């Protein structure tokens, strides 16, 4: 739960120039294997705003909107686009929790009070704490907005999913 | 103690260097038995040798 | 603010001058206002005069002047005027 | 004295936990939130109106299509350029033949064959895979650098004579990906590796295991299969080594689609690993349950 | 210099491609002084306007 | 010309073999007993040997004369290389940067590139700053210093 | 305590082979243990040493070990000396660095030297005798140094950016000869490293007052030199990084206090102690003597 | 170990005299010879009017010390001591010993010129041996008065450094001298202090990008803890300005490189300052107190 804390803590020191806000998440048997979970190296995260657009490239569009050559010589647009392209990406901070647990217990062991509506439990056989940063530019954000979280691992592989702002803040956005 | 006093003779690839270093006439179609005067002053690897 | 990032001539009673330009500080009652806004126009003035270098007065037991910095002199009895209308 | 924002931020804990799907509902995942964070303290709005959802969707619509548009590509390219050269295809992989055959059956387990390989061909397919390793940075210059070699003019008495070695060419075995139908029990192997090298007593190819060995699906009627090269020529071979051959066009699709779907990742310094490049790396520092942990 | 003509007017003296090369293989000075030498920029534009 | 003259100044080194001529017991010398000390170590042992001699001048005057008899070669290259003075006074700059840069590369002298525990040891208490030659061919160079 | 520690050599020995021993004579030996009787396989740095493993790892170890000189190779048999502390002793130097009279020595495991052809001291089978290197202090503190900084400014970098700085890092040059570090690799030691060098600089951070602070400051606007210009170069281009703020000019001291200032400063003063302990290697010999040929020193021991 | 020193100028009886009251001295030479001449005894050598404390100190770190035996006619016999065992030294210090002391060698802050010997523009001073608590508050009082040296003009500064120079030790009080001359400071007191203020400016600008880099990797409550301090001492320094800080994250490499190096080089000039030398232990003070024995630490 320390990274929880931690990345509130640097997102807030942040917040002037980023404009992002922390999302905090925990992850399980539901989203990636044992295996996975023990030998993960990175999380990363990516914000795409409502027309499709990936917040590290230029507002008004940039050479990639060219359609592709199929020269070898030129790749697609090689060195330039990929350093544009990784420009992108954001990375995470995260722990790896590799024994069975049950949460709310787990967060009680800690310092934290919990209060919920419903107190059920929830059991899972390993936990990866993560916080990814919600993009909010004008102090306003769109239900339209779309995030992307990458797990990568030691042999370079990759899995990726997407996620749009509706279903992450529609109840915790209108009690606030 | 100037630079030098032919530019075209004392650089590392000046005219006159590929013209009587041994090691570009290599490279150029040269006749190794003809004798040339110069050569001992622009064979810089065996000088330095 | 403006104070501080200038480039003076001599840093040294620039600093001093900024420095009461930072203590000022109004009271609860009004009877003290006065003195405290002239002590804070007059290093205000100094400071503006010593921006574009004029000769500042030195005499003894001698003080700064409260006046208007490079405003046409038409102007000047204009503000003045709206002041009087004021009082 | 004064309380540290360690302290407030757990006694005042949490109150939320909520699940959520990604778009396609593949993965589910569990979101905290603290009544503590700065989130709170923000002036934030927020809104959802209809024709910005609308257009998000259109452009996620968009972002999925980049595969399935490039398969349907190389499957109109296959109908185009064998309805330019008329049904008359040569032999281009090295396997022998009887006139005996009755060919007609295994043009129709061709017909089946393609109807299936367009029924399941997906994001692992040879194509993919095959164009993945073009995005790479040093792709570039490493094409520059081998057009520059390829091209050069042949070398003059003076440096065969003296200098350096001669600058070595491309080698003969190439590694391409192949996607593997088989019609007698619906079966489709995407995204296969093989090694292919041009047979000596004449000119065409030969396909083997990684491991060596001949592979042997030319002899098999039921089964075709589709090769892409590096240099993004494909091969659509039905048994006997008859092959269509074009090239795998992607002008249809921006470079910002296609780079920003799968470009390759590329690791930055961690844990156990050397500072200098190309190094062997270590042991992976994994951290699991089946032990104590090291502190 | 009409009897020099032996040497003068052969293909050698008048090919620099040599000397190109070995200029592109030392590579562009790193001293900050040459620096200023080295920023010198040529652009093609079309002359319709 | 710019307007005034300067005169250089010049030292040279030769390499000279000397004459004296000294009076008959001109002086007086007392020698005493040696002292040997010693130092032990694990594996060898080192002695020191120490002679006292006393030396007196008998002369009313100068009993001794010395003359320069014979010179054969110059050390240093009598050349006319101007002294370097930002090596002298390496602290020195113009307190307006650009100006400073401007004058440095015009006279030829490069700035310190990075700052180092050398550099600073350079700065503050000095150090031999100017390296030698690649090759040296005529000798020492004797530095000229203008007036 | 064991003064005089017996060796075995558990490998029949040829004349060139003790030709060899009777030459290193004086050498300066590694010892994992302060044992009565070892065998050869426990010599010098072979057990230990492990490409894919790193610099730091085998520089731990050897900093653990103890620390022995030979002599006496009498037939399959040789004798090491364990030093006690204050006494002179003679000292064979294996390295390539050049010793000079008055400084201090550190040991640490050998760097890669220019000509790479290293050659073989004994080789008995699969193993051979590698000796550590016994390095001048502003030498081993410059190495030190700079491994700290290559971890430091390696981490969440990629291998293309960190290819040039690193091959620019690793490069020593110490008394007209060029050294480089061989195996640098991000450990948990490195990394134990970094976090108490981060705690170190935080509380140097928050310790320092407002007047250590504005020193700089105040020489620049009151002064000009070679060296001030130096320093005002990285703090302009940090302020310019930071913001289009023009340098602020400082105010008068609003809180001046003797004590505060003795009290601060001496907080100050543990906490870049601490920062030093990184760096600083233990001084194992004073030199003051040396050979002109450069291979032998006489030296005092220190613990 | 025995070291002969020898003198070519011309002593009297007098001068013998002078010099026989410092038997049991603490001479320090440059560096350790069978046969010195008597201008490399003592600081004498070093001083210059441009250099001043801190030089002398980095000095007096790397020479060696000896004891002193009693005369010949013409000649001083030296020793130099062995760790470990014990030695009778004399008091040259200000200020009075006693049993358990740690003692530091010092450059002298002032003499008194009482029994100088001098011999023809040469004359022997030698060093403080002083307990550590002086010297670390003479030291660091020294310190801190080099940066308040920059803006004496106000009052309350004078008044600052006034008590400042002033120190009492059980029982003895006296004044330091005060490091800037004319206005001035000395160019190695104005290096150590431009050090230790670059040291601080550039700790405070780089600390939140190092704390970033290593949370990354691991995120323990002692970097929470790190984070934390860092914010409230941005938002405290920044009481002042608009707006935000704004600390960037794509700084080029070059600038990381040469900001760490910076800090590391700055680190080295201190390593002088931030420790004492400390070689002796005494044991036993006679009742006069001008001499001691002590146990030998060097």
């Amino acid at each position: 739960m320390e990274t929880h804390l931690y990345s509130d803590l640097a997102f807030e020191a942040r917040f002037a120039d980023d404009e992002q806000l922390p999302l905090h998440l925990v992850l399980d048997q539901e989203v990636l294997s044992n295996e996975e979970a023990e030998t993960l190296r990175y999380v990363y995260y990516r914000n795409v705003d409502s027309a499709g657009r990936s917040t590290g490239r230029a507002p008004g569009g940039d050479e990639d909107d060219a359609p592709a050559s199929d020269d070898a010589e030129d790749a697609v647009g090689g060195d330039r686009a990929f350093d544009r392209e990784r420009r992108t990406w954001q990375r995470a901070c995260f722990r790896v929790l590799p024994r069975p647990l049950e949460l709310l217990d787990y967060l009680r062991q800690s310092g934290l009070t919990v209060t919920l509506e419903k107190e059920q439990r929830v059991r899972m056989f390993y936990a990866v704490f993560t916080t990814l940063g919600l993009r909010c530019p004008d102090n306003r954000l769109s239900g339209a907005q779309t995030l992307h979280l990458r797990l990568v691992w030691p042999d370079g592989s990759y899995r990726d999913w997407e996620f749009l702002a509706r279903d992450l803040l529609r109840e915790e956005m209108e009690a606030n | 103690f100037a630079a030098t006093h032919n530019p075209w003779a004392s650089q590392a690839g000046c005219l006159s260097d590929v013209l009587y270093n041994t090691r570009h006439r290599e490279r150029l179609g040269y006749n190794s038995k003809f004798y040339s005067p110069c050569a001992q002053y622009f064979n810089t690897e065996e000088i330095i040798a | 603010r403006r104070g501080y990032t200038y480039p003076f001539g001599d840093r040294g009673k620039a600093r001093d001058h900024l420095a009461v330009l930072d203590r000022t500080e109004f009271d609860t009652d009004v009877r003290h206002d006065a003195e405290i806004v002239e002590r804070a126009l007059v290093s205000a003035v100094i400071l503006a005069k010593m921006s574009v270098r004029e000769t500042l007065v030195t005499a003894i037991g001698q003080t700064e002047p409260i006046a208007f910095v490079h405003l046409k002199d038409t102007e000047v009895q204009r503000i003045e005027e709206n002041l009087e209308g004021v009082r | 004295d004064e309380v540290a924002r360690t302290d407030e931020w757990k006694g005042a804990g949490v109150s939320r936990l909520r699940e959520v799907w990604d778009v396609q509902h593949r993965v589910r995942l569990r979101v905290l939130w603290y009544v503590n964070s700065f989130w709170r303290s923000r002036e934030l709005s927020y809104d959802d109106h209809e024709v910005e959802l609308y257009r998000a969707l259109d452009a996620y619509r968009a972002r999925i299509a980049v595969e399935y548009v490039l398969i349907r590509a190389v499957r109109d390219e296959i109908y185009a350029v064998l309805r330019r050269d008329g049904g008359a295809l040569p032999q281009r992989f090295a396997c022998h033949v009887s006139r005996n055959m009755s060919w007609r059956v295994v043009w129709e387990l061709c017909r089946h064959a393609l109807a299936l390989w367009m029924d399941w061909a997906d994001v692992r397919s040879c194509i993919i895979k095959a164009l993945t390793p073009r995005l790479s940075r040093g792709a570039a210059a490493a094409a520059q650098r081998a057009r520059r070699q390829r091209e050069r003019s042949a070398p003059k008495p003076q440096e065969l004579l003296f200098g350096p070695r001669n600058e070595s060419g491309p080698p003969a075995e190439q590694t391409w990906y192949a996607d593997v139908v088989r019609c007698v029990r619906a079966q489709v192997d995407l995204g296969v590796e093989v090694r292919a090298a041009r047979c000596p007593r004449t000119g065409l190819w030969i396909v083997r295991d990684r491991r060596g060995r001949l592979r042997r699906w030319l002899s098999q009627p039921e089964v075709c299969v589709l090769y892409v090269t590096p240099d993004l020529d494909f091969y659509w071979v039905l048994p006997g080594g008859f092959a269509v051959s074009s090239r795998v066009t992607l002008h249809g699709l921006a470079q910002r689609a296609l780079r920003d779907r799968f470009q390759n990742f590329e690791a930055v310094l961690a844990r156990g690993m050397h500072v200098e490049a190309g190094r062997q790396e270590p042991e992976t520092p994994r951290v699991s349950g089946r032990r104590l942990p090291f502190d | 210099f009409v009897d020099a003509l032996k040497t003068l007017c052969h293909p050698v003296l008048h090919e620099p491609a040599p000397c190109l090369q070995t200029f592109t293989e030392r590579g562009p000075p790193s001293e900050p002084a040459m620096q200023r030498l080295l920023e010198c920029r040529f652009q093609q534009e079309p002359m319709g306007g | 010309h710019p307007g005034f003259a300067l005169t250089a100044v010049r030292t040279d080194t030769f390499e000279v073999d000397m004459l004296l001529y000294s009076g008959k017991s001109c002086t007086s010398v007392i020698i005493n007993n040696p002292i040997v000390t010693k130092e032990e170590r694990d594996i060898s042992t080192t002695y020191h040997v120490t002679q006292n001699i006393n030396t007196v001048d008998m002369g009313l005057g100068y009993t001794s004369n010395t003359c320069v008899a014979y010179v054969n070669r110059v050390r240093t290259d009598m050349g006319v290389r101007v002294q370097d003075l930002f090596r002298v006074f390496p602290m020195n700059v113009y307190r307006h940067d650009e100006v400073d840069r401007w004058i440095r590369h015009a006279a030829g002298v490069e700035r310190p590139q990075l700052l180092d525990t050398e550099t600073i040891s350079m700065l503050t208490f000095g150090s031999m700053s100017e390296r030698n030659a690649a090759a040296t061919v005529h000798g020492q160079k004797a530095a000229c210093e203008l007036i | 305590m064991e003064a005089n520690i017996f060796c075995t050599f558990d490998h029949k020995l040829s004349i060139a082979d003790v030709g060899k021993l009777t030459k290193l004579v004086a050498a300066v030996v590694p010892i994992p243990q302060r044992l009565h009787l070892i065998k050869h396989y426990q010599l010098g740095l072979h057990q230990f040493v492990d490409h894919t493993r790193g610099y730091v790892r085998l520089r731990g170890l050897l900093r653990n070990m103890t620390l022995t000189l030979m002599r006496r190779v009498e037939g399959n048999q040789i004798l090491l000396h364990v030093p006690t502390h204050g006494l002179l002793y003679t000292v064979l130097n294996t390295g390539p660095v050049t010793w000079e009279k008055g400084d201090a020595l550190c040991v640490l495991p050998p760097l890669f030297h220019g000509p790479l052809a290293r050659e073989n001291l004994l080789t008995l089978g699969q193993w051979e005798l590698v000796l550590p290197w016994i390095v001048p202090m502003p030498l081993a503190l410059e190495i030190n140094q700079r491994l700290l900084i290559m971890g430091l400014f390696s981490l969440d970098r990629s291998y293309e950016e960190v290819k040039a700085a690193v091959q620019q890092l690793q490069t020593i040059t110490f008394r007209d000869a060029t050294f480089t570090i061989p195996d640098p690799v991000i450990d948990q030691h490195l990394l134990i490293d970094m976090k108490t060098a981060c705690l170190s600089m935080s509380m140097v951070a928050n310790l320092a007052s407002e007047l250590t602070m504005t020193y700089v400051r105040k020489l620049a606007l009151e002064d000009s030199s070679m060296l001030l210009v130096k320093c005002q170069e990285l703090l302009m281009r940090l302020d310019r990084e930071r913001s289009v703020g023009e340098p602020r000019t400082p105010a008068r001291p609003q809180h001046v206090s003797p004590d505060d200032e003795i009290a601060r400063l001496s907080a100050l003063f543990v906490m870049l102690r601490q920062l030093d302990d990184l760096i600083r290697e233990q001084v194992v010999f004073t030199v003051c003597d040396v050979s002109p040929d450069n291979k032998s020193a006489t030296c005092i021991f220190k613990g």
